[PDB]
């Protein structure tokens, strides 16, 4: 029961790896810059090989470097629920976002938003004057929401706490 | 997904999941709940995982559309029969029996179980009826490549003419068997899935012992002096024959009439009746039996008896990630010593002996069993004078092995039986040709105490702690500072971006993207500015200097590209060691679909590492091993 834009999805992929259902972050950027590149009313030149990459690490659970096809909708569903966001806060259509503005779609996405983290965001995905575009923007979220997650993974009952030996960060941390 | 999960299912499997007791809940089911939550609803479960629809059956063959499978009744025990019963007392035959569509190899494995009714309470959680809280489903446990899965199924049955399709009883009323196997079917995803595979592998899955097997064509010379041992330990085996009937080998004395010792071979039947010409058996058996299977068990299955002789045992985990950890076959001694690698150290003899296999863990690819498997196989090699040291090329390139698996075959798991003189003996799991995605479990049946370990690395990384105070500055680089900034005479990411780039015309490569540089400023931006002063830029420069002379020294050409296998090389060289997983992720995150990595991810790497490290070393002052965070803090980190 899945919308018409997974189905033709779906077929890209068996066409890719057949049953083996995966695609590599080069080929989930193009399936990805091919669909976004597309209505005008949104600018960006498409995904760099970076943030694919990381939005494949971030849904692999077995490190292969792949993204399964059922892993793929969940984030692909999460792009489109922020293809709206910053589509709605670049109205300049020079594909950024307003240095004073970039809070406001980051509340648009529901989080927490803190004067450190910011900052963090801020310095990793802005532009020299402090802009950020739609790669950039979208790409920051996937990673931000993995990590929302993986805090709730290793955090089983709930003290608001996780903790971790060196090899559980170098791998938390590297596999982004 | 995300690691996060492959890792929290880690301090999880680590304290019981998996084992029989604490096992795993496939898809997430509870039969307690669901149970409890359909008594008091008034309903009858339903499966919405493993539906009574045609997929459940199969595809292509007992698929859709196909007649095989058109028109169907999926009925459950109580509309067809009359007081049901899930499983009474131990018969001492069977009664088993396979409907049109049904396999047969599941005769064979079911029928086993029965006979040993405690090797059945494994599988089979004997605490189920059709009138003491009955709601139309049941659970069941398998073992799987290592670890325990629960299954939890409806009792709808497929029939067709108010007759069952697949496994069931001769003379109704009995149904654990039928349900057994709708179970084992949604496990591996539908019933035509098991159209095939082997009586030796799904009583693996029944019980998590190790399937051995002989051609009774042409035998080994200790044939004999091992099924008395088998026997001997608990194990349990059977014999087919090119009729189509699979008996079982209770026992086997070598009776000597003192002038001829005829030895002989108690076979026995399940169905209960037997007839022939012969004798037991004149061990002419030998040229009337075709196959012999014998499964040697996990310990725990026999919880008590202090019958039998008990197997030592140890098992571990492994994988093979393309481009990394992926060489396997001696034959290819470019990546060979690339693989896992383990120690196995035997203490006494026997009076050691030791079972040894390498099963594989599934594939979303394979839709059936036995097909789509890798062609795993295995070698062992003799230690010489030796654990923190993963084996490197040298090693093997030099000892050529000390028996070696008998061949690599195209099956899942492959065991061999080895005999030896109680030393340190180090064996490589691995594919046939290097670069196969998969997974492994390795297990180990000795006679007595075994020490089973791991040949890998530690996260260790100690690099050049410099503390130039502004100066030792060799001037003719300080003098060569502050004018490639201005003003404030600092630089930044993006300043720093253009800045390197503008130093280069030596040698594809393209100085370094932003992000290399937002994270080399990051791992030294200490006062929070977002810029850099001459000390590290400084120690900057000549770090790349360092990290440029192993592209180079190793990108023996003018392709700014190089292979991934170089990687855990060179991350030696930046004074960086890794054990097996770690590597992945590095490659994983870092290699292209070609498994090149080029110069700017390389050091992206090496860079980002030493920073997360020092983040970690820094917080860790007191070297526990462990750096507690909340959400918050932990979010910040996270962001790179």
């Amino acid at each position: 029961n899945e919308s018409e834009e997974v189905r033709q999805f779906r077929r890209l992929f068996a066409q890719l790896a057949g049953d083996d259902m995966e695609v590599s972050a080069t080929e989930l950027m193009n399936i990805l810059n091919k669909v976004v590149t597309r209505h005008p009313d949104l600018k960006t030149d498409g995904f760099g090989i970076d943030t694919c990459r990381s939005m494949v690490a971030v849904m692999d659970s077995d490190t292969t470097g792949k993204l399964g096809f059922e892993e793929f909708k969940y984030l692909w569903n999460n792009i489109k629920r922020w293809q709206a966001i910053y589509k709605q806060f670049d109205t300049d259509r020079s594909g950024t976002i307003c240095s004073s503005e970039l809070p406001g779609a980051f509340e648009a996405a529901g989080f927490h938003l803190n004067e450190h983290l910011y900052n963090m965001i801020i310095r990793r995905y802005s532009d020299e004057s402090g802009n950020m575009d739609f790669d950039n923007f979208i790409s920051c979220l996937v990673r931000l929401d993995a990590m929302f997650r993986a805090f709730k993974s290793l955090d089983k009952d709930g003290t608001g706490q996780i903790q971790v030996n060196i090899q559980e960060w170098l791998q938390l941390t590297m596999y982004s | 997904a995300g690691i996060a999960a492959k890792l929290a299912k880690d301090r999880e499997a680590a304290e019981g999941l998996g084992s029989h007791e604490r096992a795993i809940k496939y898809l997430n089911q509870d039969y307690e709940a669901l149970r409890n939550e359909c008594l008091e609803a008034g309903t009858l479960f339903q499966d919405p995982s493993f539906p009574a629809i045609p997929s459940a059956l199969g595809f292509k063959e007992l698929g859709p559309y196909s007649s095989k499978t058109r028109g169907m009744r999926w009925k459950r025990p109580t509309e067809i029969c009359a007081d049901p019963q899930f499983i009474i007392g131990g018969a001492t035959r069977t009664d088993i029996c396979q409907g049109a569509l049904g396999d047969c190899w599941l005769l064979a494995a079911i029928a086993s179980l029965t006979l040993n009714e405690e090797i059945l309470a494994r599988v089979v959680p004997l605490n189920q009826s059709f009138q003491e809280n009955y709601a139309g489903i049941f659970h069941f446990q398998f073992w799987q490549y290592g670890e325990w899965v629960e299954v939890v199924v409806d009792d709808r049955l497929p029939t067709k003419d108010g007759e069952l399709l697949f496994v069931h009883s001769a003379e109704g009323s009995e149904f654990w068997s039928a349900l057994l196997e709708k179970a084992y079917a949604k496990i591996n995803g539908c019933y035509e899935a098991l159209s095939g595979g082997a009586t030796t592998e799904g009583f693996e899955d029944f019980t998590g012992g190790i399937a051995e097997w002989y051609e009774l064509k042409k035998p080994p010379p200790n044939l004999f002096k091992i099924i008395q041992k088998a026997l001997q330990k608990g194990s349990l085996l059977g014999c087919s024959i090119d009729k189509g009937h699979a008996y079982s080998v209770t026992g086997a004395e070598e009776v000597e009439s003192n002038g001829s010792l005829q030895k002989l071979i108690r076979i026995r039947n399940p169905w209960g009746e037997v007839e022939w010409t012969g004798r037991w058996m004149s061990f002419s058996d030998f040229l009337r039996h075709y196959s012999r299977l014998e499964i040697c068990n996990l310990t725990p299955d026999t919880l008590t008896s202090d019958t039998y002789k008990k197997w030592k045992l140890t098992k571990m985990d492994g994988n093979w990630r393309r481009g990394s950890t992926a060489g396997g076959c001696r034959n290819y001694p470019n990546t060979f010593w690339m693989n896992p690698q383990y120690l196995i150290k035997l203490e006494e003899e026997d009076e050691c002996t030791f079972l040894v296999g390498l099963i594989q863990k599934h594939r979303r690819r394979q839709r059936k069993m036995g097909e789509d498997m890798h062609t795993i196989g295995f070698g062992i090699y003799e230690v010489p004078e030796e654990t923190n040291i993963h084996l490197s090329k040298n090693f093997f390139l030099t000892n050529r092995a000390r028996e070696r698996s008998d061949t690599f075959i195209n099956l899942r798991e492959v065991l061999n039986r080895f005999k030896l003189p109680p030393g340190e003996y180090i064996l490589v799991p691995s594919t046939f040709e290097p670069n196969k995605d998969g997974d492994f479990c390795i297990r180990v049946f000795s006679e007595k105490k075994a020490d089973y370990q791991a040949v890998d690395d530690e996260i260790e990384a100690n690099l050049e702690e410099f503390d130039i105070s502004e100066d030792d500055i060799d001037d003719g680089v300080r003098r060569l500072f502050a004018q490639l900034a201005g003003e404030d005479a600092e630089i930044s990411a993006f300043e720093l971006q253009t800045i390197l780039r503008r130093v280069l015309a030596k040698r594809k490569s393209d100085g370094f993207s932003i992000e290399t540089c937002k994270i080399m400023v990051d791992m030294l931006d200490s006062d929070g500015s977002g810029k850099l002063g001459l000390k590290e830029f400084y120690i900057l420069w000549t770090k790349i200097q360092k990290y440029q002379k192993i592209y180079r020294e190793i990108d023996v050409d003018r392709s700014g590209t190089m292979n991934s296998y170089e990687m855990r090389k060179a991350l030696e060289e930046a004074g960086f060691k890794m054990p097996c997983q770690l590597h992945q992720v590095i490659v994983a995150r870092f290699a292209d679909d070609q498994l090149i990595i080029d110069f700017d991810n390389f050091v992206r790497c090496l860079v980002r590492l030493e920073t997360l490290f020092k983040i970690f070393k820094q917080l860790d002052p007191e070297n526990t091993g462990t750096i507690e965070l909340d959400l918050i803090s932990w979010l910040c980190f996270s962001v790179l």
